């Protein structure tokens, strides 16, 4: 999707916000902490998410004023929301009316609840993570050091296909394996796994200026095409 | 709020705290979560992560040839053998700073980061203004970090469109003769695995 | 610039939001209202600006946050405010300062003042508009039906060319005639014109989609190159 | 406003609207504007303008053959030569929906409409959505207005990327016979003029 996430190339974002490492604080409201325990928990029990192409969409449909004003997990609780409502987790108007609760009483005591096996459950999860990888009968189209073209496709649904590189000749830099493919799995419509590669963009392609800056990006072969 | 006009009205950040408790009230209540799995969580990556392990590991590289020689035939392997492996940290690449190249992370789309070697991203890691311009103007960007590079040098920008993961290794500077590996290690910057800054000799 | 301005081909902002005409109230606001007689009224003595090119950018350089929750006046007052400091009429801390009194104090009494002469100074400038239309002594460099490349150029500052549309084969359409030129007008530049072409792009060059959906756009001459 | 994250707070509308007081005072101060001048736009772009002399347009073009010829030869000669001319509509181009093309207008990089002609645009027409959307998928879009276009009829969409300015020409319903160019001129849509809506029969 074309969305407001995909910023890569944009102009007027402004200066980045230096701050030096010591004082970079990651977490500043108890909520934020929460929407982290919220994440990795649901997804450790493939709960609204097995992987993360359908978080990745769940963040990449909201509101473009929303998620430019969120903060960071801000964007992390409209997916839980979002997909455990998709999956048939969470009813929607269950969900609004407790938010509804907790707006006007802030205070309002969360229920307690100890699972030792979750948390074993969960510390598996955050240890063993979860490769993409996968191997297919088929072999790559693509081999290092072709000179590819990067399609100029428009999905509706997610992608990982940046937009300021679509329409754009690159170089294979490396062919990585098969990978789930998130054009597909974002949307729940199987892993359907294609070959990944990484390709070499120059600047002059990528907009015309004359430094020595280059952009390797990760491609499904999908995305690409012989020329 | 006029019906033509509700996308000017963005969500007040109270909205997403209650949202946040209304998902953890309901998802406890239901048996899906409980008060315990969600403070492991946070234990994680607030406390057992963090950028200490890439310091390490750039250390190392720094102080034993063979080592940097396999970590960069085979990062994956070698990293994972360390035990620097987990949840956005299965497949972690490593690119060498040269006098030439100079090598620079982002997730333009979102914001990927390899958690279990380097912790929680930066800040502005995250934030449009980053994402949108590093891959662009990189030298724009260093510049606001203090790094400004001459023309000669080559800039590699590595956009994380997949899950494979990058880690800069930067240069050893001057001035740490006779330092121990534990001590390189302490030298060893967050920002310079992301490739925003080069490392001060001490 | 590639802004939030720049929209064509985004996703994700949602379903239009139709009303009756009869009941598209044109101005909610005082302030609105306000915002017209501003931007015109300084338009028309060249206070600020002089033609449209000098207004676009200074919307165009809105923080994003700001040029999606302003509502659409608030993109006026911003430029007007933005352009009038940068040509020096107006201070930027007096107009601070200014614009803190009417935060805290709303109702502060505005200035009266009645000037017939500028009343008619800017009734000519509503009836007689300003032609950005000039006359070159070059020839133009395409001819209609000629297939041409619109190129992949990335200025920094202003541009007329939408992103969706760079790096595209298109037709030429029309040969308007020289036309005062954006990307050097907006920034005080001279007028410098150029020939000013309709492209038609097609649907499936754009988009790469299946439809018979085509896009005709103006175009200077310099944004493009022969094939 | 933690310092890192500025830009995750727009300005309240009661900025806008302090910035506007505050832009008034100062250039009534200081000479450049009077209370007069301010209101004379004023009446002119609520009051003076509308989308009635688009209407007559249409009008005339469906009961005089040699009318709309002429406009469809030479749209700026014409539209001149009625005194539907001025700021903003100094070069206005017609174009003819026919049965199998129709042809809708957009400014996608602002709001770019014809206010001498056609008066203010409608509030969608400056928005992110309309302007987003209608040139990639204008058969989603129009759908959205009532108009159900069938594949075979081809979609001409304008982008006003420079100050030329199109009003579409709506083509006369079923139902009309009899009726005189006043009344046709009734029957005639700001929104036909844009390309979103076809004409109902009466
Ligand atoms: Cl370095
Ligand atoms: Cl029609
Ligand atoms: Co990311
Ligand atoms: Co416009």
């Amino acid at each position: 999707m074309n969305g407001i996430h995909d910023v890569g190339g944009m102009d007027g974002f402004g200066k980045v916000m230096y701050v030096k490492e010591e004082e970079d604080i990651y977490f500043t409201h108890d909520w934020e902490r929460l929407a982290f325990g919220l994440v990795a928990g649901c997804k450790a029990q493939g709960l609204g998410m097995k992987a993360f192409d359908e978080f990745r969409i769940g963040i990449e449909l909201m509101r473009p004023v929303d998620y430019l004003t969120s903060s960071y997990y801000g964007h992390w609780i409209a997916t839980v929301a979002y997909n455990l409502v998709d999956t048939g987790v969470l009813d929607e108007k269950e969900l609004d009316e407790r938010t509804e609760v907790f707006l006007k009483k802030p205070d309002t005591k969360i229920p307690r609840r100890e699972d030792p096996a979750l948390v074993k459950l969960v510390e598996k999860a955050l240890y063993d993570g979860l490769s993409p990888l996968r191997e297919i009968s088929a072999s790559p189209r693509f081999k290092v050091g072709e000179r590819i073209k990067a399609k100029n496709i428009h999905p509706t649904g997610h992608t990982r296909f940046p937009r300021y590189a679509r329409d754009k000749y690159g170089v294979i830099d490396e062919v990585y394996g098969a990978h789930v493919f998130p054009d597909d799995a974002a949307h729940r419509k199987g892993e359907n796994p294609q070959y990944l590669y990484r390709v070499r963009f120059e600047a002059e392609e990528l907009w015309g200026y004359k430094q020595k800056d280059s952009v390797y990006i990760d491609l499904w072969e999908s995305y690409m095409e012989p020329v | 709020i006029d019906p033509r006009f509700p996308h000017h009205h963005p969500r007040p950040q109270s909205f997403w705290e209650a949202r946040a408790k209304a998902l953890e009230s309901l998802l406890i209540e239901k048996g899906h979560l409980s008060s315990d799995a969600i403070e492991r969580v946070i234990k994680h990556y607030e406390h057992e992560l963090g950028p200490m392990n890439g310091a390490k590991v750039v250390a190392k590289a720094w102080t034993d040839p063979a080592f940097k020689q396999r970590l960069l035939e085979d990062s994956e392997t070698v990293l994972r053998e360390l035990g620097y492996y987990g949840l956005q940290g299965e497949h972690i690449r490593v690119v060498e700073n040269t006098d030439t190249v100079h090598n620079v992370v982002v997730c333009t789309l979102c914001s990927c980061y390899p958690w279990p070697l380097l912790g929680l991203p930066p800040s502005w890691y995250k934030e449009p203004a980053y994402r949108a311009r590093v891959v662009k103007e990189p030298r724009q960007v260093l510049k606001e970090f203090g790094l400004d590079l001459p023309d000669s040098v080559e800039i590699r920008v590595w956009d994380r469109s997949s899950e494979i993961r990058f880690m800069v290794l930067p240069q050893r500077p001057e001035g740490t003769e006779g330092m121990t590996e534990e001590e390189l290690a302490k030298l060893v910057t967050r920002d310079s695995m992301i490739g925003v800054a080069k490392i001060e000799p001490p």
